[PDB]
């Protein structure tokens, strides 16, 4: 836990400007960018780090999921079309059937999370053969060699705060991808790719205002 | 006097 | 091309083709031609050719040297004679 | 599925890190070893595409197919030509899986277990250089260019053997864990120039043609023909750990636990049995080896 | 084409040389310079003679010239390059480059010994672009003088033993040469006779082609070791500096094949052909015995030396089994192993000169001070072990795959051999690991003080990794040595007429 | 000199010259469990072993770094030959007639004249590098003249 | 060294690009281990104009001459083994392949471009039907 407050050790993300004194600045992707203070008290600035956490990291696996499949269409051996034409995509089941098992099984884990955040170390699975001491916790990083068996959010690979910031930014940008993408195939008709060949050949005119 | 505790979170 | 063998116990078939660089030869000899770079790793410092421990620069000098003591024995000469 | 023509990029897939970082180990000694841990990542990583590009490129083969092979000649001289190439049977994916999953999960274990110690990027460099060579090996068309990795994993087995190279019994054991498969590879590349003397070819689709049913009578050939395949069964016996070539495996478990576990599950057994598995189709016509390689066994 | 290239090729070195005499400078700084940039001009101008006038596809010869020099016995200037000669005057300049710049730090005498250098670099040049007989041989004889004085003022413990037996030896070898140029110069000298080009058909009588071949080979078995004339090498090669070792074991060894190839091979084809099988049997049993002597020795500078003997049978025995492939994998073995070779001599000399031990037995575990050193040792002694990759394995392979199709055997020989010449697989790395756990592996004294233990710096490493990385890029794809398509007009003549 | 004498001849095939593996003074506190993790960063570490050699220090610099970027490029875009091995020419000569100029420094010359009493510095030090052909100090004839104050 | 059986593919003054001194191990006489080496031999000069079709084919002249020898023995040696019948429409085939070759060998001697190519197709159009009458 290491402390990033105003001066230097602060990039403020609007040059010659005073961060909002609530923004200390110790959640990691911090930069003093809340005008409209929603992080005002501290309890709604915890959920809404947990809420970003969460956000960030199911963006970037829906970026992943997007991306990697479309391009290894367009080159690969395997031709995965259209992404957005998936979700209606015919399987051995129904939609609905799937949905449902997705909810539950889902809703079995994401409560057992939510119940941690509530009470935090309470729901835990983390084992104790004898004499060897376990680690704490810092909900949002589960600890214990379940979720960091590379030993990687403990000190050694990186201060950890370096990393978490990491983290928070390639969230943030993978949010914008995937907003981006959807936006795309609402007005475009192709994947990511397509339209990113299309702006390489003609960058001057093949555009939003091609049209 | 020690106990053989368990290894790594790695392995 | 792309012919079937079809072989008596299992499901092959084939395709090949012939590839060689053409005379590029000539070019890549050309690129080694980077030997005439070998004189920015030779003005470099020298590890401990030039160290204070070291004195004597033949194959056998430093190792084979070894002779002071003909000029002990003259030293000893000398003083029994002081 | 056509994804094959960009299937041969599996046994160069980690390459691409080694050399990036032997030259680091080699040049600059002192930064590439404070990158400590960072290192294991891009390999690990990059591995891993190559298994998922095993399974897709297996479940075909369950699904049913034809195999495929590529042949490049690498040599056009005077009077004889040099081939190269790969193929992609139901044993090359087997083998393949059998492969990549194990080096996947003991470069994970190795980063648990090497973390205290010192040659930790070049074990990670020993590892990676081992499996882009066994998964060559396995990917391979004539008996030549399977020749050209055999050597290279044993080569791969050796550094590793005597990796901390300063026990003095470690030092000791690694000269005869490469001496044995070394009487091995003699064997293999005698046997090799004695089939392709007799039959005049080195590939499978060739050799398994042109051996089984076209040769002539006794002229003495047939006391060869006996020989020379009796050679390669006992490359393929050295390099696995039979009767009269075993005395390598259970010194050569002087080394570190993970490739202890590597060098008795990956390369062990795949480079001995694999061979013979795929040479097979030879053997058929000579009981006697069929009868010696039970007794053998 | 008609301005001379190898006139000047051969001209540059000694003259541009001669200016180190009578120029008072300095102690050893300066002539450091002036001589390294006099090789790396040399190797240029070598490299662009190559590239832009030369065609690899035509097997007579290129950019030949001849003068009138001394008109009674008839013996010209006549020179010219081929596409045997290539490949030996490409490797000869860059390996005395590189060993003139491993000569860096000699300050000893540092004037004769430049010039030296250079007078040798200008014999090997002259002997692999020779064309007139005569002229073969005074560039053979030349360089004689300048190796024995490198020999007798720079290393080794017992220098003089060494440079005289190796001295008197060569000398007296080279007296059946000149009795083979007396010989063929005297028959029918209105034809030309000392032009090596229009000796392609002449058509000697019986019992004289005998006598021409085995003066010839007598000289030939004296240059590059044949097992009863090998005595001589293991002095010469441990009593001598590393930088004259280089280009000795990796150059002047190689002219024994080169002379072999073009003058018997090319000339004396009825008294060659009836000839080759004895070659082919001394070269397998060369490449066991060399081993297996080179297991005894005890001090690695005699045990390198054997393991370069031994890799001259693969030349052997491929000068014999005459095909395509075999005359032409011996040439991309004698590539392969002037690399090798003078580089492992460079490593041992840069090992040495550190530890100041000799015997095996003493040396304890060298991999804790310097860890470069031991890298690039054992990358090339895997190199040296045929290990495939490299190139000292495809070199090997051509060689078994020339043997196997031969046409001068039938089956019984072709098999036998081929198992003896197997057998080295099994026979070198015994003898090499067994050096390189010796010396390196184990754990000795805390050698922790930093002082007569040092890495190598950046010089020794470039010249470790620019002498490396053409092995591989060989070992990958060799066809960058097979531009040889002389063999298509040299194994034409042999090839039809009895037995 | 005195160089103590010798003993119980040693075997001949010496496994290892090493401790024998009984007093191996410790397994494993030798090779593996033996790091921690202390400093040092990556680039001020590259960019502090760069300058171990002061390998050129200027104008030799910018010849000797711009020359590969122009020398990989050249092989596209494609120049005739010529131009290409004149401009590997002069550059061996620019780059040598520079390094010829440099200074010269103690462990240059012969042995015999390494080991000085430390006046070796005024008899080579500004008194060589300040004139061009005077050979009044020419004790290259070596009985220890030393013809120097 | 090596004599022929069937003297009817030397054309007027008898000889072709043939390349002697190449080691063809022995398969029996028979006509399956002829006509099997022919197709596997006969499928190369297919791919041979895949990459070294263009791009200075002075290779192309060092593997023709190279893998047609084969063709030129092996074909003789399987024309002996046939029945009367079959004979002289397997003759004729033979003739035209044999002066192709020569024909491919004289256009890309001249290190041509275009003619390589045109002649290499008739080459190929004949060299794919040697695959089917086998
Ligand atoms: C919660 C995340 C989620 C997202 C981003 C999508 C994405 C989409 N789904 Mg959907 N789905 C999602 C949940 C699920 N889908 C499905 C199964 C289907 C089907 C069958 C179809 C869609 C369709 C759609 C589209 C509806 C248009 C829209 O969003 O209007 C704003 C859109 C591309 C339709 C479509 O893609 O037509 C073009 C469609 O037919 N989805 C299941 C059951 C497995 C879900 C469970 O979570
Ligand atoms: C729904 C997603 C989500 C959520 C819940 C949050 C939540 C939060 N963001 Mg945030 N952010 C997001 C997406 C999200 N962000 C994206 C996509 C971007 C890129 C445009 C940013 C860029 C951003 C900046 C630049 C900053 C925040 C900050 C904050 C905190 C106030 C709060 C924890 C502030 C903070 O305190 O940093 C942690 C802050 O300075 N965010
Ligand atoms: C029945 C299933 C189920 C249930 C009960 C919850 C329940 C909850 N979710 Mg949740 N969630 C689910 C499925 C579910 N989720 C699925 C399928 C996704 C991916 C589409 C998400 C993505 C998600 C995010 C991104 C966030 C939640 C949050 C929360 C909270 C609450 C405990 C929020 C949270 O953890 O509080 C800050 C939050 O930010 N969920
Ligand atoms: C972010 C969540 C997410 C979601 C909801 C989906 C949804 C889907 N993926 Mg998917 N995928 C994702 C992320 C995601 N992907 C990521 C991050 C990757 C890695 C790049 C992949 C790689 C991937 C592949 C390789 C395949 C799918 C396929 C599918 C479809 C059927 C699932 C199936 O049969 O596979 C079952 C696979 C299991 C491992 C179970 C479905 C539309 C499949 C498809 O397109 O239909 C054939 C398919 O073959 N996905
Ligand atoms: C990208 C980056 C740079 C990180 C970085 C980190 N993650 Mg993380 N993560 C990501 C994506 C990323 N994650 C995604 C997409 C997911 C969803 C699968 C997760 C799920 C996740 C968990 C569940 C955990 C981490 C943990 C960690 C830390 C180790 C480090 C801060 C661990 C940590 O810090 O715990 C101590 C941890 O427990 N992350
Ligand atoms: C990571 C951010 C990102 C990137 C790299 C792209 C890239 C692209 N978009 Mg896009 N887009 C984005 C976000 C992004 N978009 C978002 C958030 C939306 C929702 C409003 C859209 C909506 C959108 C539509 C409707 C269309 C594109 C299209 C395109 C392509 C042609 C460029 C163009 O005309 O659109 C320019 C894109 C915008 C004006 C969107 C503005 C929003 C982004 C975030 C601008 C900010 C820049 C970014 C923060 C800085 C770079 C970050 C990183 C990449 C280095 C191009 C590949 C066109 C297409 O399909 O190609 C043929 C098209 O028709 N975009
Ligand atoms: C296409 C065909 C290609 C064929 C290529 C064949 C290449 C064969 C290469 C053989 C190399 C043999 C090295 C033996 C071990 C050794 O000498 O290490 C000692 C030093 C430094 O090790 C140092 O050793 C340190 C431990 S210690 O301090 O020495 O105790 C530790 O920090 C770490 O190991 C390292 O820093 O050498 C190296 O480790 C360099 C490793 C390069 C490995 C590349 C493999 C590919
Ligand atoms: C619209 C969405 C914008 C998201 C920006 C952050 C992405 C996620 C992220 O964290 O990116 C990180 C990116 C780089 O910031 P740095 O980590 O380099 O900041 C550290 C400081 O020391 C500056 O280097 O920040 C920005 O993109 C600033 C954008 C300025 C405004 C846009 C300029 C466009 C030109
Ligand atoms: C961008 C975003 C939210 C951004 C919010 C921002 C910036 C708020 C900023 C501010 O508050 C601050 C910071 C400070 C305030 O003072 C100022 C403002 C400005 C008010 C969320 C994206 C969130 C993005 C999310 C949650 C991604 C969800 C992924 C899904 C649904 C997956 C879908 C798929 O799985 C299917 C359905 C089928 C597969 O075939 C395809 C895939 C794609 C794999
Ligand atoms: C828009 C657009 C448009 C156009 O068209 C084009 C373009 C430009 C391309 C586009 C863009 C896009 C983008 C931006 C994207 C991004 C993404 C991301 C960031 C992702 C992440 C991503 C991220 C990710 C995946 C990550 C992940 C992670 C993970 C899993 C981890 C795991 C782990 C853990 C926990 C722990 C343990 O012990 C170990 C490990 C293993 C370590
Ligand atoms: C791969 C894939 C994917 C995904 C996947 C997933 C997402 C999964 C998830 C999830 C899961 C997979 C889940 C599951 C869950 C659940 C669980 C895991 C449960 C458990 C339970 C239990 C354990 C219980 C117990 C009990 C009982 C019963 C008795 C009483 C008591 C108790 C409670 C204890 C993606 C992206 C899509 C796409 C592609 C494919």
């Amino acid at each position: 836990t290491v402390c990033e407050p105003l001066g230097p050790d602060r990039p403020v993300w609007f040059p010659g400007t005073a961060p909002p004194p609530w923004l200390d600045g110790s959640l990691p992707g911090d930069f003093g960018f809340d005008p409209l203070g929603f992080g005002s008290e501290p309890e709604s600035l915890r959920w809404f780090a947990q809420a970003e956490l969460m956000h960030g990291r199911w963006a970037m696996l829906a970026v992943a999921g997007i991306l990697i499949p479309e391009i290894l269409q367009k080159w690969g051996f395997m031709e995965e079309f259209s992404w957005y034409t998936a979700g209606e995509r015919e399987y051995f089941a129904d939609p609905w059937t799937l949905f449902v098992t997705q909810m539950a099984l889902m809703g079995w884990v994401e409560g057992r999370r939510w119940m941690d955040y509530l009470n935090p170390g309470s729901v835990d699975i983390e084992p104790r053969f004898p004499n060897r001491k376990n680690p704490t916790p810092d909900v949002g990083y589960p600890g214990g060699l379940w979720f960091d068996w590379g030993n990687w959010g403990r000190g050694s690979p990186e201060p950890v705060m370096v990393l978490r910031t990491k983290e928070i930014k390639n969230g943030r940008l993978a949010m914008l991808a995937f907003v981006g993408f959807w936006f795309q195939v609402v007005y475009t008709g192709q994947g990511p790719l397509d339209n990113l060949f299309a702006h390489l050949a003609d960058p001057g005119h093949c555009n939003i205002f091609s049209a | 006097f020690a106990y053989p505790h368990e290894t790594g979170n790695t392995m | 091309n792309q012919r079937d063998w079809v072989v008596t116990k299992s499901i092959w078939h084939l395709s090949d083709t012939a590839i060689k660089s053409f005379y590029t030869f000539y070019a890549m000899f050309t690129v080694w031609g980077v030997c005439f770079f070998a004189s920015m790793k030779a003005s470099m410092a020298d590890p401990f050719y030039d160290s204070e421990h070291y004195r004597g620069q033949g194959g056998d000098g430093t190792v084979h040297w070894y002779y002071d003591r003909q000029e002990d024995i003259e030293a000893t000469a000398r003083g029994d004679l002081l | 599925e056509h994804t094959y023509q960009y299937a041969w990029v599996i046994p160069l897939l980690p390459l691409p890190v080694i050399m990036s970082m032997g030259f680091g180990l080699i040049l600059i000694p002192t930064a590439t070893k404070n990158l400590r841990r960072i290192w294991a990542f891009p390999s690990v990583l990059l591995l891993s595409i190559a298994m998922v590009f095993s399974v897709q490129l297996s479940i075909q083969q369950i699904n049913g197919s034809s195999i495929y092979q590529y042949l490049w000649s690498w040599t056009v001289n005077n009077d004889f030509s040099l081939e190269f190439g790969y193929l992609i049977d139901p044993l090359t994916s087997i083998m393949l899986i059998l492969i990549t999953t194990v080096g996947i999960l003991v470069l994970i274990y190795s980063d648990g277990y090497m973390s205290h110690d010192e040659g930790y990027l070049r074990f990670f460099v020993y590892i990676s250089f081992f499996n882009t060579s066994m998964l060559g090996l396995v990917t391979s068309s004539n008996l030549i260019q399977i020749y050209f990795f055999w050597e290279l994993v044993g080569m791969c087995s050796y550094l590793l053997i005597g990796f901390w190279f300063t026990r003095p019994i470690a030092a000791s054991a690694c000269q005869k864990a490469f001496v044995t498969n070394r009487v091995g590879d003699f064997g293999l590349l005698l046997g090799i120039l004695g089939f392709f003397w007799i039959t005049g070819s080195l590939e499978f689709r060739d050799l398994f043609q042109i051996a089984n049913n076209w040769i002539p009578n006794n002229g003495i050939n047939s006391l060869l023909t006996t020989l020379c395949a009796f050679l390669l069964f006992l490359g393929a016996v050295a390099k696995s750990a039979q009767f009269p070539l075993h005395v390598w495996l259970p010194d050569a478990m002087e080394g570190p636990t993970p490739i202890s576990a590597l060098i008795h599950a990956a390369t062990m057994v795949a480079a001995g049995i694999f061979l013979l598995a795929r040479l097979l189709p030879l053997f058929i016509s000579l009981p006697l080896i069929m009868s010696f390689i039970s007794l053998v066994g | 084409s008609y301005f001379p290239w190898l006139t000047i090729l051969v001209v540059l070195p000694i003259f541009a040389g001669s200016l180190i005499f009578f120029l008072p400078h300095k102690g050893n700084k300066i002539v450091r310079w002036y001589t390294i940039s006099i090789c790396l001009l040399e190797f240029l101008l070598m490299t662009y003679a190559f590239c832009y006038h030369f065609q690899l596809e035509d097997p007579l010869i290129q950019l030949k010239e001849d003068y009138k020099w001394i008109d009674v016995f008839d013996f010209h200037w006549r020179l010219g390059i081929d596409g045997l000669s290539l490949g030996s005057i490409l490797l000869t300049g860059f390996i005395t480059t590189l060993a003139t710049l491993a000569a860096w730090p000699i300050t000893r005498n540092s004037r004769l010994f430049y010039f030296l250098m250079l007078a040798m670099y200008s014999g090997q040049i002259g002997l692999f672009s020779s064309r007139d007989l005569l002229l073969f041989f005074i560039m053979w004889e030349l360089e004689l003088i300048p190796v024995y004085l490198l020999l007798s003022m720079w290393g080794g413990k017992r220098r003089l033993y060494s440079a005289t037996k190796f001295i008197l030896y060569t000398a007296g070898g080279s007296i059946f040469f000149l009795i083979g140029v007396l010989g063929m110069g005297l028959y029918g000298s209105n034809e030309p006779g000392l032009d090596l080009e229009r000796l392609i058909n002449q058509s000697y009588p019986a019992t004289l082609e005998i006598l021409l071949y085995f003066g010839f080979l007598i000289a030939y078995a004296v240059k590059l070791p044949i097992i009863p004339l090998h005595t001589w090498l293991p002095d010469t090669h441990g009593e001598a500096h590393y930088s004259t070792c280089m280009l000795l074991a990796g150059i002047l060894l190689k002219m024994g094949a080169y002379g072999l190839i073009r003058i018997n091979m090319e000339l004396l084809p009825h008294a060659h052909y009836l000839f080759s099988p004895w070659l082919v049997i001394i070269g397998a049993i060369q490449i066991i015995y060399a081993a297996s002597t080179s297991l005894g020795q005890r001090n690695f500078k005699k045990r390198i030396a054997y393991s370069s003997v031994s890799h001259m049978g693969f030349i052997i025995i491929g000068i014999g089994s005459i095909t395509n492939i075999g005359l032409n994998g011996a040439i991309l073995q004698i590539l392969s192993h002037g690399f090798i070779g003078a580089t492992l001599f460079f490593l041992a000399g840069t090992a040495s000169d550190r530890m100041r031990l000799v015997y095996l037995e003493e040396l304890g575990g060298i991999s804790i001070p310097m860890p470069k050193i031991f890298t690039m040792f054992s990358s090339f002694s895997m190199a040296s072990l045929a290990l495939p990759g490299m190139s000292g394995f495809v070199a090997e392979l051509v060689v078994f795959f020339g043997l196997i199709t031969s046409p001068k055997f039938l089956l019984m020989p072709k098999a036998l051999i081929t198992f003896v010449m197997a057998i080295g697989m099994i026979l070198t790395p015994i003898y090499l690991l067994s050096m390189l756990r010796q010396m390196f592996y184990g754990y000795k004294l805390f050698n922790v003080p930093n002082a007569n233990f040092v890495d190598s710096g950046p010089r020794e490493l470039f010249i470790l990794i620019c002498i490396f990385l053409p092995v591989i890029g060989i070992g990958i794809y060799p066809d960058f040595v097979l531009s040889l398509s002389v063999d298509r007009v040299e194994a034409l003549l042999s090839n039809y007429y009895p037995k | 000199e005195p160089d103590l004498q010798e003993d119980p001849i040693d075997k001949w095939r010496t496994n290892g010259v090493s401790p024998e593996d009984f007093v191996y003074g410790v397994y494993d506190g030798h090779h593996t469990y033996d790091e921690g993790q202390e400093k040092k960063g990556f680039w001020e570490d590259v960019s502090e072993w760069y300058q171990e050699a002061e390998p050129p220090q200027g104008f030799q610099a910018l010849i000797s770094w711009s020359f590969p970027p122009a020398v990989i490029l050249g092989m596209a875009f494609d120049v005739p030959g010529e131009y290409l091995y004149i401009g590997a020419a002069i550059f061996i000569v620019v780059f040598c007639i520079i390094e010829m100029d440099k200074p010269d420094k103690p462990h240059n010359f012969e042995p015999e004249i390494y080991m000085m009493e430390r006046s070796k510095r005024d008899k080579l030090i500004a008194d060589y590098n300040s004139m061009d052909i005077w050979d009044f100090n020419e004790k290259y004839g070596e009985l220890w003249d030393f013809t120097v104050n | 060294k090596i004599r022929n059986k069937e003297i009817n593919n030397g054309e007027t003054g008898t000889r072709s690009f043939v390349k002697n001194g190449i080691y063809m191990a022995d398969i029996g006489p028979s006509f399956a281990a002829h006509a099997y080496r022919v197709r596997s031999s006969a499928f190369d000069l297919l791919a041979l104009e895949d990459l070294l079709g263009k791009e200075a084919s002075n290779y192309v002249n060092k593997y023709l001459r190279l893998k047609a020898t084969f063709i030129y023995y092996d074909f003789d040696k399987l024309i002996t083994a046939a029945d009367p019948d079959a004979k002289p429409p397997l003759l004729d085939l033979a003739n035209r392949l044999f002066d192709s070759f020569e024909k491919l060998q004289a256009a890309v001697t001249t290190k041509d471009d275009t003619d390589i190519g045109s002649c290499y197709a008739d080459t190929k159009l004949i060299l794919q039907e040697v695959m089917t009458r086998m």
